[PDB]
RNA sequence: AGGUUAAAACUCAAAUGAAUUGACGGGGGCCCGCACAAGCGGUGGAGCAUGUGGUUUAAUUCGAUGCAACGCGAAGAACCUUACCUGGUCUUGACAUCCACGGAAGUUUUCAGAGAUGAGAAUGUGCGAACCGUGAGACAGGUGCUGCAUGGCUGUCGUCAGCUCGUGUUGUGAAAUGUUGGGUUAAGUCCCGCAACGAGCGCAACCCUUAUCCUUUGUUGCCAGCGGUCCGGCCGGGAACUCAAAGGAGACUGCCAGUGAUAAACUGGAGGAAGGUGGGGAUGACGUCAAGUCAUCAUGGCCCUUACGACCAGGGCUACACACGUGCUACAAUGGCGCAUACAAAGAGAAGCGACCUCGCGAGAGCAAGCGGACCUCAUAAAGUGCGUCGUAGUCCGGAUUGGAGUCUGCAACUCGACUCCAUGAAGUCGGAAUCGCUAGUAAUCGUGGAUCAGAAUGCCACGGUGAAUACGUUCCCGGGCCUU
């Protein structure tokens, strides 16, 4: 907004686990303000991904976020003349959100039955550097890097 | 643009209603069908007699009907004939035993609807416009008045453009709802068509 | 449509005018303007000319036209298709 | 409304009065589940015979001040119109501009 | 190359200078708004609903018709409505007044006719003046024309922060000042400065509603402690509580700290249900578009008068090569189907809402309580949750279309109603260019009610349930405000 007059809402932490990190990821995958069959979704898929690997559902969480949060992303940016898409950091908040993002637009991208399988195997791929979400944070860097030059607009 | 009715905006905070009864769905179109043709009895009955605001009521099984008026002496007639002669006519129409009461409107120069009616009057005269609306706002200002609006609109003077004028002294503060306001409006029908009167008075916050 | 518990309708005007030509041998056509008659079973024969809005055109009523309204006979409107 | 219209209501109105006992007994007998198949046949033959006029669904509420046939308000027998000049009026019990 | 000297015919009623107020700029500066950006969900594609253009028609009645017409007037066209068409009919007349004369008014039936109506035929004759019939002529009647003659009412820029006046002063004058400037605010909000000093209309406040608490009152509403109990606030009771609705309390940048021009104010903290306009509504300045409406009504003028008035039946407003707008339902597994099982708010009802019970596969029917309602009825909320199944298929997705058989409202559902049952099972597998809404209890999604109304919502108006994402910023797009050029 013009007037910068937008501070920060409370979100209440999940029920199983009491992350606040993982309660955001359960709204970005709710449609329709159906939130508990979206709780079901992200446990079940929660649940594969523990026994798919060693550790717990928030490290094995954690695993696959560190491979699709994006560090540098491109803004537009008109100046005297043309627009350039100019390489902006990201700053540490976005990161979370545009993983979360990636990941359930990848998921849903797939052809598996449900989506808790879905979810579930795009969890477990993130953590190996495959599938989408994966790959569009590697488009986004590529992105950044060939405007690299453009570092100061 | 378009403004809200000064008098229906300030019903239920400083401005009385005009009727008075209670009734159920199954009579209150009847009511309100049989206040209207009071009224319209009343008011082209007493057209001489500075007619201001018609307050009707209805007890129980009886309608109450209460005139203000700036001619009292007019209405009621002598020794009470006149009055008397519309007692009937009210029962008559509304079906229930009738009873009309005077009220007494002094100060007729702060009174919107005899205002309006004023100028009127003097418009179907063939008076100038101006002159009317002039008089009109120096003599309720003398009064007392806090404020006064008067405006004017149609073929003043006959022209074949249409426009409209108006007038105003001291407040008329239309945004404020505990402003008193006596707002009232009329018609003349002149030689060429409709001229609209509206009047708007000022009489102190409360 | 109707309720069965009605039984089917006819316009009482139109009942006597099949009952005064079915006992005779009028083939004369019945001029009518009562397209919500049902067609009964004691017509079969002879031609109502039914109103379509601006004329009656006559109808020879058969066997299998029991059951239908007398309108479902006479269109009411006039269509030719466009550029056509 | 044209004053012609107007009193073609008025016409219906009485009109469905004065037949109104003699309407509902008809359909009374056509209704009737036991009664027999040839008075039903009757009351229905008769039924067609009395005046279309007569059945109040041949009726068209009317603002009772102009006779507008649309926009009508059963509660104060008015059109849309004339309800929102009377209620600026106070000239509407209790009627005033709602807010919540 | 051209320079220099230098006409006339003809033609126009101006051409021109400086300055003033606006508006405009692909001029400058400073601000604002779901205006971008960041996001989430749609439209444009499909089927269907609905409005419009067009075409068609005897008629497809009239009006609205960039934003600001197109689910608009219409909060509900089978007849009616109805204003249109075809045919059948009337002429002081369907609706008023006046006069003359006839007759109480009314009820009860017969024929002709589609009906209007016509001709009758019975019964009453009560209590002038009711109320009918006829006869004259003043007149009535018109949804006929002009919204570019009008009143009233409305849209719109825009809920934008503006728009002005008196006196004074400046200028030959149009005009200027005030109203600009320095800060500040959501605000021409406020402070400070100042040839201005004051005032009005706008802003804000006063109003409704929502969030906390108190007081009073305690049934049809309530059940904490009691006492019984068929476990049902069911009964005795209880006035605590939820709640109902009256009256009060509460928020003021008041308090604290910093900042600031010793100012206005701002940034943050405390307390508090609520914090800086708490949330939502109502409220629309001077004016603009000869904007909309002579078809709500009113009205100047014009026009028609055995007709452009009035009555009737049937038809039409529902047409259909096509084009557009607004919606609804989908394309599925975050789903479909089956079973079980929770938790709302708001409202309506007497020619009305209609329980129970029985009958029907069902829409409904018969019988028949209760309720003019915190009591009775509408009236099971649905999404949700548990269990099963379907296993990615044009399918157990989708439900268009069509056949057959019914129900209900209504004189009457052919044109042209809604709903039910059985069968049928279309397009459609996420939509080109393009385009719309939304900043929080919002969007999205899920049901519920109401007005209109005999019947006839996917529209409109209202109500709760669940319940997000994102906003770094103001360069760009659109609209706007202030100063300057
Ligand atoms: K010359
Ligand atoms: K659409
Ligand atoms: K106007
Ligand atoms: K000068
Ligand atoms: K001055
Ligand atoms: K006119
Ligand atoms: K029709
Ligand atoms: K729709
Ligand atoms: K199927
Ligand atoms: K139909
Ligand atoms: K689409
Ligand atoms: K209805
Ligand atoms: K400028
Ligand atoms: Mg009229
Ligand atoms: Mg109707
Ligand atoms: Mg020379
Ligand atoms: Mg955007
Ligand atoms: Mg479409
Ligand atoms: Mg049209
Ligand atoms: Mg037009
Ligand atoms: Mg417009
Ligand atoms: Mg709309
Ligand atoms: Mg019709
Ligand atoms: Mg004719
Ligand atoms: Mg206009
Ligand atoms: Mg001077
Ligand atoms: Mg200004
Ligand atoms: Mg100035
Ligand atoms: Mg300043
Ligand atoms: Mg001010
Ligand atoms: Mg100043
Ligand atoms: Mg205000
Ligand atoms: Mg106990
Ligand atoms: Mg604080
Ligand atoms: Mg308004
Ligand atoms: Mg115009
Ligand atoms: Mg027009
Ligand atoms: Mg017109
Ligand atoms: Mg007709
Ligand atoms: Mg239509
Ligand atoms: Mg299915
Ligand atoms: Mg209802
Ligand atoms: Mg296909
Ligand atoms: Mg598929
Ligand atoms: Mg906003
Ligand atoms: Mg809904
Ligand atoms: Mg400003």
């Amino acid at each position: 907004p013009r007037r910068r007059v937008i501070g920060q809402r409370k979100i209440l932490p999940d029920p199983k686990f009491g992350s606040e990190l993982l309660a955001k990821f359960v709204n970005i995958l709710m449609v329709d303000g159906k939130k508990s069959t979206a709780e079901s979704i992200v446990y079940s898929a929660l649940e594969t991904l523990a026994q798919r690997s060693g550790k717990s559902e928030l490290e094995a969480f954690e695993v696959a976020l560190e491979n699709v949060r994006p560090t540098v992303e491109v803004k537009s940016r008109r100046v005297g003349g043309s627009t350039y898409q100019v390489p902006v950091e990201v700053r540490p908040v976005r990161r979370n959100a545009l993983a979360m993002r990636w990941i359930v637009e990848a998921a849903r991208k797939r052809g598996d039955k449900s989506m808790a399988l879905r979810l579930a195997n795009e969890l477990s791929d993130a953590a190996e550097n495959k599938g989408t979400a994966v790959k569009k944070r590697e488009d986004v860097h590529r992105m950044a890097e060939a405007n690299k030059a453009f570092a100061h607009y | 643009g378009q403004k809200v009715h000064p008098n229906g905006i300030r019903l239920g905070i400083v401005k009385p209603w005009n009727s008075t009864w209670f009734a159920n769905t199954k009579e209150f179109a009847d009511n309100l069908d049989s206040d209207f043709k009071v009224r319209q009895y009343l008011t082209k009955e007493l057209a001489k007699a500075s007619v201001s605001r018609i307050v009707i009521e209805r007890p129980a099984k009886s309608i109450r009907v209460t005139i203000h008026t700036a001619r009292p002496g007019i209405v009621i007639g002598k020794k009470g004939e006149d009055v008397e002669k519309l007692r009937k006519v009210v029962a008559d129409i509304a079906g229930v035993p009738a009873q009309i009461n005077i009220a007494e409107v002094r100060k007729p120069e702060l009174d919107a609807k005899l205002v309006a009616d004023s100028i009127t009057s003097q418009l179907e005269r063939r008076v100038m416009f101006r002159r009317a609306m002039k008089r009109a706002v120096q003599n309720a200002m003398r009064l007392g008045a806090k404020g006064i609006k008067v405006e004017v609109s149609g073929r003043l003077g006959g022209a074949e453009i249409a426009r409209t004028e108006w007038y105003r002294e001291g407040r008329v503060p239309l945004h404020t709802l505990r402003a008193d306001i006596d707002y009232n409006t009329s018609e003349a029908h002149t030689t060429y068509g409709v001229i609209g009167v509206k009047v708007w008075i000022f009489k102190g916050e409360i | 449509p109707r309720s069965l518990k009605k039984g089917p309708f006819i316009d009482l005007h139109l009942l006597k005018k099949v009952e005064k030509a079915v006992e005779s041998g009028d083939k004369k056509p019945l001029r009518t303007w009562s397209r919500r008659s049902t067609i009964f079973p004691n017509m079969i024969g002879l031609t109502i000319a039914v109103h379509n809005g601006r004329q009656h055109v006559p109808v020879f009523v058969t066997d299998e036209m029991v059951g239908h309204k007398l309108g479902e006979f006479a269109p009411t409107r006039t269509y030719r298709g466009h550029a056509a | 409304a044209k004053q012609s219209m107007k009193a073609r209501e008025v016409k219906r109105v009485a009109l469905a009065d004065k037949y109104f006992a003699k309407r509902a007994e008809l359909k009374a007998i056509i209704s009737d589940v036991n009664a027999s198949d040839e008075d039903r046949w009757n009351a229905v033959l008769k039924l067609q015979t009395l005046p279309r006029d007569s059945s109040p669904s041949r009726q068209r509420n009317r603002c009772r001040q102009t006779g507008r046939p649309h926009g009508f308000l059963r509660k104060f027998g008015l059109s849309r119109i004339k309800v929102r000049e009377a209620a600026m009026r106070g000239e509407i019990p209790g009627l005033k501009k709602a807010s919540w």
